[PDB]
């Protein structure tokens, strides 16, 4: 996960991490700077994590794609409604023991912790009215509330 | 045309079943009061309604009631086949125990449909061949086998390409 400026003065160790929201993982600590946007950093960080998809279980295989179309969508300012909410629902049921192993869940520990704290890039994204059906002709569209 | 077991008055009597036809209505059912004389002074009989097994006789009796010549119109898909109740208090079809002449589908057909049932059984008693006394000639009657109405208008319907969306009124 993602950790701020207020965890800084965190000790290195797995509780302490651990009960930040984190994990302390390899150690190797990767800083990230105000001039990189965090939808770019979890898109290429989905990307790597979809792709290197063992294709074993359903919900990494087929979730972690839908991820990555999303926060690309996000990238390009086509985001639409109920993306964040797509991701945070992706994020949660992604987690340990619904995936066969642990590859899902630290797939989305970034994306967990970048909505989370940096949510406004993500809410930034969402530019265009939610639609995935074209209009057939003849046909009224039952219009949902 | 084919025909199913001096020619000029044939023809007048023919006209003259034609433009002269009275109705016997049969209730029955619906299809009645959709589409709204004794059974000896009628000569054409309108079954529209489910023929039930209890009053299958009925219709049957007051079928038989009725005298030469004698014209069956069976209005709607219950008096044509059942319909939709094949189930065991219903006959299928008004055609299972009386001869039927003409068959209009519908459920029910509407009114005008039973105005072209009129049509339709007027032409086929103005080319039909039926006896002219019971002393003179041959004692038999010959219906024809006319052109179907689907294979007449087969070429007009299968023309149709577009119609009208039905989002509107
Ligand atoms: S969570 Fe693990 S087992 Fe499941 S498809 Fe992904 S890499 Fe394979
Ligand atoms: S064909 Fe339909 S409308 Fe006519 S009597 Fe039967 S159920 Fe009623």
């Amino acid at each position: 996960d993602f950790l701020t400026e207020a965890h800084l003065d965190l000790p290195m160790e797995f509780e302490s991490i651990g009960k930040a929201g984190s994990r302390l993982g390899t150690a190797l600590a990767m800083a990230v700077d105000h001039e990189i946007n965090m939808v770019s950093l979890v898109r290429n960080l989905e990307e790597f994590f979809a792709r290197e998809s063992c294709g074993w279980c359903t919900p990494c295989r087929d979730g972690l794609p839908w991820s990555v179309k999303i926060l690309r969508a996000l990238e390009r300012g086509e985001g639409q409604p109920g993306d964040i909410e797509t991701l945070e629902q992706l994020c949660r049921f992604l987690g340990p023991g619904k995936t066969f192993c642990a590859h899902a869940p630290g797939a989305v520990e970034p994306l967990q912790s970048a909505i989370k704290y940096f949510r406004e890039e993500f809410e930034a994204g969402i530019k265009q009215p939610f639609s995935n059906t074209h209009l057939i002709n003849g046909i009224q569209p039952n219009l949902l509330k | 045309m084919d025909y199913t077991l001096m020619g000029k008055l044939n023809d007048m009597v023919n006209w003259g079943r034609k433009n002269s036809i009275w109705p016997y209505n049969f209730g029955l059912s619906c299809c009645y009061v959709e589409m709204v004389a004794s059974p000896r002074q009628a000569d054409l009989m309108v079954v529209a309604g489910t023929c039930f097994t209890k009053m299958a006789p009925v219709i049957q009796r007051l079928y038989d009631q009725m005298l030469e010549p004698k014209w069956v119109i069976s209005m709607g898909a219950c008096a044509n086949s059942g319909g939709m109740y094949d189930i065991y208090s219903v006959v299928q079809g008004v055609d299972k125990f009386i001869p039927v002449d003409v068959y209009i589908p519908g459920c029910p057909p509407r009114p005008e449909a039973y105005m072209q049932a009129l049509m339709l059984l007027q032409e086929s008693i103005g080319k039909e061949r039926r006896p002219l006394s019971w002393v003179v000639g041959d004692q038999g009657v010959y219906r024809a086998n006319m052109q179907s109405e689907r294979e007449r208008k087969r070429g007009e319907r299968i023309a149709v390409t577009n119609l009208r969306t039905p989002d509107e009124i």
